[PDB]
Formats: C-alpha cells, structure tokens, sequence
C-alpha cells in the first residue's frame, strides 16, 4: 500500500550531456538524470521509461 | 459539501442553476403566438398535437395505448419559421422555456459540459410541465471524428446523454423533449435514428394559402391605401421561405419612405418583390420560339 | 438602410415595417466593401464593433462559442452600434457533410450567430453588417433575406 | 482507489465503471419478439432455420 | 446491434470501414451475438472492371 | 483581505441557508459563509466577487 510513485513519460530527445529529457504524462517537461543501471543505449527517443 | 483539508460529507447542497442555466429561462412569455404566424397549415395542427396535448394530460394519451412523442424534430428550410413556432408554444403552454444551443453543451475541458447535459434535464423534471427546445442539433447530433480527441470525446458523449435521458424520462409525458434543425443530411443519424426520436415534423416553405395570411399579418401593423391583393403577390413569391416574404414587407414599407408616403399600395409591392426575388431563386423571361 | 433608421427611429415606425437588422455585401473582391463598412463608421458615431470571422473561432470547442456569446451581449448594451463581422464564411460556409476535424467546428460556431441576431433574441437595433469575398461560399440561412 | 500520499492502489472499488454504448443501437435482448409481429408467419419459420 | 445503411459510406472513405470492424469487434466480446446489417444496397453495389 | 492575495471567483448560485456557491476561475466552485462586507442582493449568478 505504501508502494512508492514513479512517473511515466516518453523519451523527448537524448542529450549529448549525458542527460535525457523525457516528457511526463502529467504534462511539462523534464531534464532527467539516470541511473547506474539504465543507459542511453537501452534507450530511444519514444522509449517509455 | 466536502471539505478542503479532509474531504467528508458535511451538509447536502440544493443545486438548482448556475449561470448558464440561469440565462436559459424565463422571458415569461414572447411576443409571438399562433396569432402572430401565418399558416402552413395542416403543420400547425401537428406541433400541437405532439407537444401541447399530452402535455395538459399524459393521462389520456396513455389511457388510449398510443405513444406520445419522445422528442419532437422540425425539419425544413431556415426561416420558414420554426424557432419562431417555438416562441408560440410557450405563450400557451406555460410551462416554462428552456432556450439553449447545442453548442454549449460542448465546452472547452470536460464536465462543464457533459454535466451540462444532465443538469438541463434535472432542471426539467422539477419545473415539469416543460418543455425544453435545443435548437439546431449540429454539435449534440454531429458524427464522431475518429477522433480529434480533445474535440471528439465532448462530441461523443453529450450526444450519448442526450438521446439516453429522454428515453428514459418519457414513457410518457412529464418533461417533453422539443427541438428542430435547418439539416441533418450532413450528419449521421442520432436523432434521425427511430429507436432515440420517432416524430419529425416536417415544416416546409409554405402553401398558398399559408404565404397569404402570412403577408395579411405583416401588413397588419402597416398603413396602406387599399388596392392591395395578397393573394396575387403570392403566386409570385411562389417557392420563398416565410423570411423572403417579411423582406419584402419590410422594403415595400421603406419604398414608401422613398415615394414620400406612408401608405403602401400594390404598385409599392410589386416593386418591392422585384428587388429581392431577382436576388433570389429566379423569375423567368422566355419559353422558346417553339412553345408559347 | 443602417444610418437612416439609427439616427431617426420614428420614421420606420410612422409606416409600420421594422427598421433593417443588417445589409449583406457580396460580389467581386475589391471594389471596397469593408471600405464602405470604415465609410458608415465616421459617420455613424454609435459604437462600432471592430472584429474579423477568423479572429472568431479558438484553440478549443466552445472558446469560439462563448466569443459569439461576448459579441451580442455587449452589443445588446450599446444599443444602436454596429457589429462588423469581416467573413462569414469563416464561421459558417456550405458543405456535403464534414469530414470533421475541422469542419464540424464550423456549424457548431454558425448555430451561436444564428440565435442572436433575432433567431429568437432581442436585437435591439443591431446591424450586423456582414461580407464576403467571393459570391457563394455562404450556407443558405446566411443567403436568406431576414 | 489510491491512497493517495503513495498512489498506490488500496482498495478495488465495486462497480468497476460503467461502459459506453457504441455502434447503436444495441439492444441487449431485444424486447420485440416474434409474438410481437405477425403476418409474416411463414418468414420467421425460415429465419429460424 | 443495428448499423445502418446512413452511416455507411462517405465520399472518401475509411471511417466506414472502422466500424463494420467495430461491429465485428463487439459480436465477439458479447457473444452470442446477431449483427443486423441494413442497408445492403447503398454499400453494397455492382462490381466495374 | 482587502489586500492580495486576491482571486476573482464568479458566483455560481446563492444559497439561503446563509452561503454563497462561487465558481472559482481556478476550476472548483466552493461554499463560503455570508458576510456583511457584501449584499447578497448585488450578487447574482455571474456576479464577479
Ligand atoms: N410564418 C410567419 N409568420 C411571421 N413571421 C414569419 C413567418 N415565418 C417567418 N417569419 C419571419 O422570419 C424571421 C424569423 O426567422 P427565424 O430566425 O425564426 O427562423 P428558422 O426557420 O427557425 O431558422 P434557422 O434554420 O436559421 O435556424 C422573422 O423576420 C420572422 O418574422
Ligand atoms: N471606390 C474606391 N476608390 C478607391 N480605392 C478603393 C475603392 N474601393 C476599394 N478601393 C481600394 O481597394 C483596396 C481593397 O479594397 P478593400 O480592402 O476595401 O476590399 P473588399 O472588397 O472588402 O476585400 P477581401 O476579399 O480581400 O476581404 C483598398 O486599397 C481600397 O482602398
Ligand atoms: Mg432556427
Ligand atoms: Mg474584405
């Protein structure tokens, strides 16, 4: 019940600043950071994450 | 009533209006009857028979076995007159006038809106006897996109709201459903379908006899010097909507400005149908060298 | 048509017909018909309402509607003034059927205008002086005297 | 239902939502039954086979 | 399920071939199921080669 | 109060209970409590406040 919220949102763009900007499902639009265990390789532009 | 901070039922509130409801209702009572339009004129004996009947008396009409109307279309040429027998209705019925455009219902975020639709129907059933008319179905009976999504899905469902409310406050009469519409061939049927509306009037760009009382009742009102023949224009005017007749009426009389008179004669007419039937659907000049 | 019974009411009432509700320009582009719209305004000084068919009609369904709504009502107020709308065909032009993004928007904004102007209202002396570019593009309703 | 400090799910709300009629009509057991027309005997015969 | 005739067709098409998969779709989730197809001559018509 | 923060609301309905249904330019209408800082009288439905 205590389950913790994630967001949901779409790839926008993959930055070479190694950053990602994914656009939520709430509305605006973010600049994310990343995980240790997620990569950018794993990831394209409309990738849900 | 909920509260902010903690969200639990409090107090009940009597909702009745808001705003738009508000502007919707009462004018109590036009300035148009059955006096102040010309006939058509078996159609004005059909209106009446499916809204004004069962309403004084859903009693009898159920005691008969027949069904009364679920809603009521009317279906015709624009300014034939039909939002202006809509007027006359609620001279003598008395029963309240709900006026309201179908283009409300459908609004910019959700539930506005498609509450909207149920809160005129809510209304209906307190205020009974009524009576509410909406207007020009194009935007309540409009066909689904597939989609345009933020469009759409308003589109869809207060049409939905609609057809399903007055199949289900009307087995018989307590609130009638009235209402009309310049076409509906552009759009797919909703309230063309038979199992959601069953009784569409059909109200056309008059007979002869109807054009005549309608240039008798204009004329009413005006001064004149009696040469005058309705019946002759009539035929002229042949194949004009009840709107084309009043324009007419209405440039006779500043004709007479013109002439520097006051009175209108036929010649003041004659003229005056010249102008605007030109500008119109058309007036003939040859039949061949061939036919007479 | 327009100064006429704006300025002396009486004489249209002396006959008996109603004062004109309004005047429709058609034909050949060009040849100055908002020109003559800007011609009555200097002359009139009665409060004339300055808004196009295209400035009409919003991101939105039902911002368009609620402008219809904000025309007339302000309009009824002034009462004699002018409401110049520049196209009329761009709040309400003939179709087969829609095909519907788009054009569904259409009907929607031409039922708002209808209504108002003494589709069932008061009009109070307006005078909705319309225009259009080319000669039928229009609905039916719109091309009707009345 | 989500507690919605988490927004997690707590509780299954009964009724699970109403559905939306569409390709109407539909009528789900149709209450016109053959009883309810005549003079075509001999067609529900056949449609019934 | 009624779909009529009215519906069906328009001068460029593709919604219309939405919603006999519509109907399709909804025989097959409430089942058993009779789909009432009115008006056959107005969408179905004489073949041009 | 006479000072800002300040928001426009417009009066939805009145109620005589001794409260006031406003319609929030936010969204959300709320019932607040009469005072006699106003007239209930020069409120209406679309009664700016
Ligand atoms: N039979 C009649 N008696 C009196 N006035 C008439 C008659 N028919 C039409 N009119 C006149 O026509 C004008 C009213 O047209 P109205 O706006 O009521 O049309 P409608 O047929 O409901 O149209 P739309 O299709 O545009 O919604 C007024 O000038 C009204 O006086
Ligand atoms: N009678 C005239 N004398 C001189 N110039 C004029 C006259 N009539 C129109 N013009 C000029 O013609 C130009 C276009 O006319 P205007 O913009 O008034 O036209 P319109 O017919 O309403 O057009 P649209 O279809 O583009 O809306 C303007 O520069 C205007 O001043
Ligand atoms: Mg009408
Ligand atoms: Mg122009």
């Amino acid at each position: 019940l205590r389950s913790p919220p994630l967001l949901v949102g779409v790839v926008s763009d993959i930055l070479e600043d190694g950053r990602v900007v994914v656009k939520s499902s709430t509305g605006p639009k973010f600049v994310v950071n990343t995980s240790q265990y997620i990569n950018e390789e794993e990831l394209k532009p409309g990738a849900r994450v | 009533a909920l509260n902010q901070q903690t969200l639990a039922i409090v107090n009940v509130l009597p909702t009745s209006k808001d705003p738009m409801v508000y502007g919707f209702e009462v004018e109590e009572k036009p300035e148009v009857s059955y006096e102040d339009i010309g006939g058509l004129d078996v159609q004005i004996e059909e209106i009446r028979e499916a809204v004004e009947l069962p309403l004084l008396k859903p009693e009898l009409f159920a005691e008969v076995g027949i069904e009364p109307p679920k809603g009521v279309l009317l279906y015709g040429p624009p300014g034939t007159g039909k939002t202006l027998l809509a007027k006359a209705v609620a001279n003598q019925t008395r029963a309240t006038f709900i006026r309201v455009v179908g283009s409300e219902f459908v609004q910019k975020y959700i539930g506005e809106g498609a509450r909207l639709v149920r809160e005129v129907f809510q209304l209906a059933k307190e205020k009974a006897p009524s009576i509410i008319f909406i207007d020009e179905l194009d935007a309540i009976a409009a066909r689904r996109t597939n989609s345009d999504t933020s469009g759409d899905r308003e589109v869809q469902r207060t049409m939905m709201q609609l057809l399903a409310e007055l199949d289900g406050f009307d087995p018989r009469g307590d609130v009638k459903v009235i209402g009309a519409t310049n076409r509906i061939d552009i759009l797919d049927p909703a309230i063309l379908r038979p199992g959601r509306f069953d009784r569409i009037i059909e109200v056309p760009l008059p007979t002869f006899e109807g054009r005549i009382q309608i240039f008798k009742i204009h004329t009413r009102k005006m001064k004149l010097a009696e040469d005058v023949d309705f019946k002759e224009l009539a035929r002229i005017t042949e194949g004009a909507s009840g709107a084309d007749i009043k324009a007419i009426c209405t440039e006779a009389g500043m004709f007479a400005i013109r002439e520097e008179r006051a009175k209108v004669t036929m010649l003041d007419f004659t003229k005056a149908i010249e102008k605007v039937l030109k500008k119109t659907t058309p007036i003939p000049d040859l039949k061949g060298v061939m036919f007479v």
